[PDB]
């Protein structure tokens, strides 16, 4: 969360929280209620977001759902969708936290290694996240969408 | 063990302090709550058997565990899990009375993850079963005492 | 086993039919397929196959127990969910199936005996079936209860006990086969010293003499071992006092030390300088430790005077997590 | 470390559950308390030097400790003791903002007893100093903030003792 | 405390709390408010109780504060009074707990051994506690005094 | 580390004895096995990534461990577990070439139990994974090689448990 | 512990599958070997004392071990070593009847390494003794039985080393 | 345990050597010291309670430890600490008679550090108490005995630290 | 040793050494110098004692050194003599220690089991020790011989 990040920087510097840092915390607590609503919206639309994004991804990448491809077959396709769902849940957590750190520890560290063992293509996963972003953006109001976009972009950058 | 009265005492003796009003306030609070906690405990004892069965149904039952190659599978395995759910309930009730979380971890939380990992029992499922016990308990208990009763359940859940 | 395999193979190929007839029979009171609903029906179909698959296993195994454990609790679980009768009626069909499949009377019979076990539990009431003991504790170590089926599944525990028999003379004399008497002693030696002390070829002469005759009890024998010179030096003398009380737990009571308050009570016993004792048998000290354990109600109750202490374990008495 | 917001998140993540209204309510509760906490933290930071001074005056100084043969005798030891006091204060402030005692366990409390015993620092005196700081802090922060501040100070004290 | 004792008995039996046990808990919580007041009274009068009891003890036992005696000298006399204060604090703890257990752990176990090493006479200590009881009784109302007396008596019995 | 050849030498060196026919026979035994071992090692190295994948598929994945609240849940933990698997495989291959279990004791086995207990990693599941790797390896190496390969895998498993 | 029959059953039970004929054939194979195993076990029990004597003569005695400063020097240590030899023999016989190596792992192999290291007992010498017992046993049991007997002896040896 | 006489014997036994004059001289040395040691032991036993009292007065009592929040605060803890002091005294007396430090290692020293660290008992303070006992003991025993007594006290101190 | 035994009994009782126990220690230390001389005498005569005893044993038991017998052959006869030498060394250790414990640990525990595996007859071994005693007694003065005899007798009893 924002507060954890601020504390950690202070501890490294071995100083009390700076006034500026404190001000940012104040802003965050005010923003939180709005953030909660944004997260709630995405949670309700979660099932549809995943479904729509999946379809887009498969259209964008025929290969992944092909006999050679990792995603091919019902079991595999379900797992690919489950992964998309996981990332969406992480994004919601991020929005409420106001930081990517929660997202980062659960999803972005060791992700390359995990997927390489699985043999899943990382770029395709990124495309799926991008697809989810577009669906999510449409349901969200513009300013809400921008907030959500940042977290989505981070995920795409990470993979 | 330690309960809310003795906890306040124990913090004061280490400081060597006689009891202050601040301490006397915490003690008063326990005594106000206490009367209904006694009522809520009796409710939970009577309906315990039912509470467990409902909880199992919501989470444990109709899961992969029930299917062969899961822990629930077999009558023997099924029985054990129920015993564990009965354990979680008695302690949570004991914790509700007293009003101190610690009774929980001395008797339950200390060592549990290590046994479960050794036996092969899945930690997540147990956590789900505990959360289920919480919802059932809350209804029986009624709204005022539910907040109280929910705390001890949540402690157990995060411990695991 | 070889023919048992053949019997199993016959049962396996006709199994689907065997299940079907039992199912068709019931799908006493007869219950319609539809009111039950698909899931409950699906469960019932699974259950029939389940009894049968265990039966095949039970044949191969050649033990009633596998079927025994699972059937017991199952009858309790069923009732609100299921009619007790329908399950019964099912075996009527399958035992008839069993008789038909195997022409050898004995082959059909053994298959019947496995099916009989399943039925016999179902027939037995929920009340008739007995709940397993719950290990008791005083003010520390919460009381834990174990399920019986769990205890049944676990391999049976061999108990070595020698019981003093009253005589017309009024001096106790104990009757055992030459091998059988001394076998208790062999295991006692082995429990306390954690290894058999015959391969070293020392053992207390007078200890064992008295138990063979039967005047000093086995409980009193294990007492005599702990106090013995052999028991220290092997244990006690090489350890620090805090470690000795932990090993002395394991061999004298079969459990590990379960709480902070007990390891403290016992640490004060072994620590405490003896009150001077008239008995030349050295007063208290570590002997106090050993007394306190045998004299403990937990000891006497679980083991009794006849039994030699055994190691309680996963199978028995539950076993605590902390 | 952990904070209240992250604690809620972590509990949900182990369940795998999406955030729900009940969870949201807990988060909302924290957000209301947050404003008070931030004000308290700013007060403490500004008055940190004085808080330490006052607390030392109340318990540590003008005592056998400061006199020769006492643990806080010599400049080096005196400076160390006030540095330790500052640590306790800073961490308690961090904990108060976080709303969680975990940071205290992870940084301050872990291995402190053993360190102190090797050093020969007196634990009970240190605890006394922490309690003194709490009293001074309580005044400055004001009553609503004081209750929140006190729990973290007490947590430190209990750990050390 | 009463509640701990009840829970512990239940746990040994491995059963939920009996109705009778529950009733005793109910009675205790009702009594608690009265108990708190009794404890509060003694805390406020603590300084005077100790002072008065000390004087009585020293009159009763000249020897303890004599060149031979342990208590003799200002330093030693202070320590003797500190001990009396400690026991009073323990008694207050007992009253709120409704049980002697809190008192017992802090003060009554190993007390003989500690005092024997110190060479302090145990009977004199007991007299001091008795003296404190008399002072405390006077300030307390009769019913309150009876409650307080039990805890005081226990201490005297223990030493 | 030690190997078979060096083990024989070391035993003789402590005795101070010159190498004798009985010793030579043990060495000769190793030399015959050697060629097989070299072939097995090359097979394992080429298929190492797949071996790990297959073993994980057999035991670790599609399980509670991978599900939220399981030890191998989260990418970080998943990556750690597969890293450990690779270690075990590499060391087992080394041991097979060497003909001695000692390297496993000196590198892998020493302190692993304690590390795992602190981490809260489940030993039994890890053992399961090692056994799974063994099965996959057995197939690839072929029967003669499999017997030799199996003993080192079993050694690792016994150490952990 | 586990036996061959139960091992097959357990694998099938987790799958939920009724026993396949191929699985049944493996069970059938075991049942035929069982008659021979029982005969072998009786031979070993009768000749156990001699087996140990011969094996000791082959490896342990007339050696530095028995000489002063050696591990098996003093009557107490000598007696201990032959007791251990008997254990290995008895457990191997149990394993042969069972048709499964698991009992060796559960009872003998678990904690042995640690015990030996604390005692300073030499593992390689012990392994040598086990191998010697195997050779003696092989003779008495006869060829068909010997192959079965050998695998369990080898399993013990591999575990210790 | 071991004593000086047995220590000489054991050293010879591992060599397998018969007792020789040089060995005899060491034994003879012990025998002369013996009479002094016996007298010292009797002195210590009679004055044991006082020795502990004096040592506590020198180091433990009138300190943070005895003050609330200190390790020796509460009657139970006070009693425990003096019990530990008595242990050290009794064992040191045993060692002095024996003429060997081994008993201290076998009973007192082994695992004490770890126990104390878990308990949070302060080791340095305990060592201080041991040193204090040594000083008191030195006076009572007299100079010749004191040198012998001191080594065992120092041995305990070094072990704990 | 005597002293070790006394200490061990005290430690079991968890008490300081008793006056009586202390007295026995005093007596032992006085005796030690005499004991050392007795041991020295036997050590010097060791080679001859073993040789003479061996001859006596072989005369007493023709069978042991016969083709059937264990002792038969040069290698075997040497080993039998080596065993006799071992026992003599143990006896000397015992005399200086003043206790059989040193002897007992090295030689008497598991002795039956060891010899039974070897198939050596235990009674013959005992005869050899008896023979050694007689030779040793002759060289020793009467009072010295009595002391030595006790240790020799113990060995004979043990086997
Ligand atoms: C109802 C008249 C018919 C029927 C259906 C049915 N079964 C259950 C529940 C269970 N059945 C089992 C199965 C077994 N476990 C064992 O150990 C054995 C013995 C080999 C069997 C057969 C178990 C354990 C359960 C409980 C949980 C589960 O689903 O696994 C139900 C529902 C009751 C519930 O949910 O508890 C129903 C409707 N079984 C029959 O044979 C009847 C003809
Ligand atoms: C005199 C030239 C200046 C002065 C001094 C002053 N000091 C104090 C208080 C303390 N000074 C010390 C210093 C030391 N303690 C040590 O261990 C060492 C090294 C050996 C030193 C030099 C300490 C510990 C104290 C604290 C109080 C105590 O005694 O425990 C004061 C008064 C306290 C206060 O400031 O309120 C003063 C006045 N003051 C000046 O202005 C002079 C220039
Ligand atoms: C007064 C009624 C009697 C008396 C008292 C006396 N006490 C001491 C010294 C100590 N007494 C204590 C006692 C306690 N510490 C605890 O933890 C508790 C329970 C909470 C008690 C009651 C302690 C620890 C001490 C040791 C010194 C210290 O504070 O560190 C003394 C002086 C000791 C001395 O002999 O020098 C005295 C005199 N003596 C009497 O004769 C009175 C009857
Ligand atoms: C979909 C966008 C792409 C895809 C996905 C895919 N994934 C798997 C299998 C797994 N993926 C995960 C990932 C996670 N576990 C976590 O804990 C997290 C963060 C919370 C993630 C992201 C895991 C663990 C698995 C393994 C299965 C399991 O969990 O039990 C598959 C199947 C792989 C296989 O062949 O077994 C697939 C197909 N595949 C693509 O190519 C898409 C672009
Ligand atoms: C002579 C009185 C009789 C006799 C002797 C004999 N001994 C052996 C072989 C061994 N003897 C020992 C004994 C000891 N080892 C010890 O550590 C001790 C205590 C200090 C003793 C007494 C041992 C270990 C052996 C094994 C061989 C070895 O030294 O490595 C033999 C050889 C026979 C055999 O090896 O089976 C013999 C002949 N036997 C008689 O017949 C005499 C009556
Ligand atoms: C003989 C081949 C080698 C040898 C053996 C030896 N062992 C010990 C001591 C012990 N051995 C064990 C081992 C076991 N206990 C069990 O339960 C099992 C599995 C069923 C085994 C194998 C134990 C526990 C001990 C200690 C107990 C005891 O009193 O013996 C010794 C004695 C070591 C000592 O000095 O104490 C010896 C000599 N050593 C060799 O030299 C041979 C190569
Ligand atoms: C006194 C000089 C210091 C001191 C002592 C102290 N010790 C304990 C508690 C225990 N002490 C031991 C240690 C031993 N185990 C052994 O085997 C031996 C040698 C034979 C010793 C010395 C043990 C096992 C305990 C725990 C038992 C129990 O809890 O009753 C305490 C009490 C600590 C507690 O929390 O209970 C104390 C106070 N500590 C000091 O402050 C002195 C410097
Ligand atoms: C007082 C605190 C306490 C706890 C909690 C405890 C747990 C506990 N659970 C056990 C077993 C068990 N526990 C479970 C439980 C479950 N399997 C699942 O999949 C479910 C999610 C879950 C419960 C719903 C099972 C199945 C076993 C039997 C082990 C097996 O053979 O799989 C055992 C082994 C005891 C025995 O069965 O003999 C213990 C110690 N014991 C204690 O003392």
């Amino acid at each position: 969360s924002v507060l954890t990040k601020a504390i950690v920087n202070a501890d490294a510097e071995a100083r009390y929280l700076s006034p500026g840092e404190l001000d940012r915390i104040k802003s965050f607590v005010a923003s939180g209620e709005r953030r909660l609503r944004i997260a709630q919206t995405l949670t309700e639309a979660r099932e549809r977001i995943v479904k729509q994004a999946g379809d887009q991804l498969f259209q964008k990448r025929p290969d992944v759902v092909s006999p050679g491809g990792n995603a091919y077959g019902e079991k595999m396709t379900a797992l690919c969708l489950r992964d998309l769902d996981y990332y969406l849940r992480l994004v919601t957590y991020g929005i409420v936290a106001g930081d990517v750190t929660p997202i980062e520890e659960i999803g972005i560290i060791g992700v390359k290694e995990m997927y390489n063992s699985l043999q899943t293509p990382i770029p395709a996963v990124a495309e799926g996240v991008r697809a989810m972003k577009n669906v999510a953006t449409s349901l969200l109001s513009g300013d809400d969408a921008a907030e959500a976009g940042f977290y989505f972009d981070y995920l795409v950058g990470a993979m | 063990m330690k309960d809310a009265i003795s906890t306040v005492i124990a913090k004061y003796d280490s400081q060597g302090k006689y009891f202050d009003n601040a301490a006397v306030d915490q003690l008063k609070a326990y005594f106000a709550t206490g009367e209904l906690r006694v009522r809520s405990a009796a409710a939970i004892s009577a309906n315990a058997q039912s509470i467990i069965k409902e909880a199992t149904a919501k989470a444990l039952l109709y899961s992969s565990l029930t299917r062969t190659g899961g822990n629930m599978y077999y009558a023997r395995r099924f029985a054990a899990c129920i015993r564990d759910m009965e354990y979680f309930l008695r302690y949570a009730t004991f914790a509700m009375v007293a009003g101190d979380t610690s009774l929980l971890d001395e008797y339950v939380l200390n060592g549990l993850k290590e046994t479960y990992t050794s036996l092969g029992v899945p930690i997540d499922a147990t956590v789900k079963g505990i959360n289920a016990l919480r919802e059932v308990v809350a209804s029986v208990v009624g709204p005022e005492a539910a907040g109280e009763a929910s705390k001890y359940f949540d402690h157990l859940a995060k411990g695991l | 086993g070889q023919r048992r395999i053949a019997i199993v193979a016959k049962l396996t190929e006709n199994a689907e039919m065997i299940v079907s007839r039992a199912a068709n029979r019931i799908f006493f009171e007869p219950i319609n397929i539809a009111r039950y609903g698909p899931e409950r029906m699906q469960k019932s179909i699974r259950d029939l196959d389940w009894f049968l698959r265990y039966t095949t296993y039970a044949i191969l195994a050649g033990d009633p127990s596998i079927l025994e454990a699972n059937c017991l609790g199952l009858r309790e679980i069923l009732e609100k969910s299921c009619s007790i009768s329908a399950t019964i009626v099912a075996l009527l069909e399958m035992r008839k199936n069993a008789a038909r499949l195997f022409k050898d009377e004995a082959d059909s019979k053994l298959v019947s005996s496995y099916i009989s076990v399943v039925i016999r539990a179902l027939d037995a009431d929920r009340s008739d079936a007995p709940a397993d003991i719950v290990r008791p504790s005083s003010e520390d170590r919460p009381g834990l209860t174990l399920p019986y089926i769990y205890k049944l599944s676990a391999d049976s525990l061999t108990t070595f006990k020698m019981t003093a028999i009253y005589g017309a003379d009024g001096r106790p004399k104990v009757n055992l086969s030459s091998d059988e008497k001394e076998r208790v002693v062999r295991a006692a030696y082995r429990q306390v010293f954690e290894r058999d002390l015959k391969a070293y070829g020392q053992s207390v002469s007078e200890a064992e003499s008295k138990v063979k005759n039967g005047e000093i009890s086995v409980r009193e024998f294990v007492r005599r071992l702990g106090k013995s010179e052999l028991y220290r030096r092997e244990f006690y003398q090489p350890f620090i006092n805090s470690r000795v009380l932990e090993l002395a737990f394991k061999h004298f009571l079969g459990r590990a030390p379960e709480s902070r308050a007990e390891v403290q009570k016992y640490f004060s016993i072994i620590s405490s300088p003896i009150v001077r004792g008239q008995s030349s048998m050295p007063s208290g000290g570590l002997y106090a430790l050993i007394d306190a354990l045998i004299d403990s109600e937990e000891y006497t109750s679980i083991f009794g005077e006849d039994t030699v202490p055994y190691l309680r374990n996963l199978g028995v008495e539950a076993q605590p997590s902390w | 470390m952990q904070d209240a917001i992250t604690a809620v998140i972590n509990n949900y993540d182990v369940q795998g559950k999406y955030l729900d209204g009940a969870a949201l309510d807990k988060l909302k509760a924290y957000f209301t308390t947050g404003a008070v906490r931030v004000r308290a933290a700013a007060v403490i930071s500004s008055n940190a030097t004085t808080i330490i001074k006052e607390a030392a005056a109340k318990a540590l100084i003008y005592s056998d400790l400061t006199r020769p043969g006492g643990n806080m005798y010599t400049t080096r030891r005196y400076a160390a003791c006030i540095r330790d006091m500052d640590y306790f204060l800073r961490y308690a402030t961090y904990a108060m903002l976080a709303g969680d005692p975990s940071i205290l366990d992870e940084r301050v409390l872990n291995g402190l007893k053993e360190t102190y015993n090797s050093l020969g620092v007196p634990i009970a005196a240190t605890v006394g100093g922490i309690q003194a700081m709490k009293e001074v802090v309580g005044g400055l922060v004001g009553p609503d903030a004081a209750k929140e501040a006190s729990i973290y100070f007490d947590y430190l004290s209990s750990g050390l003792s």
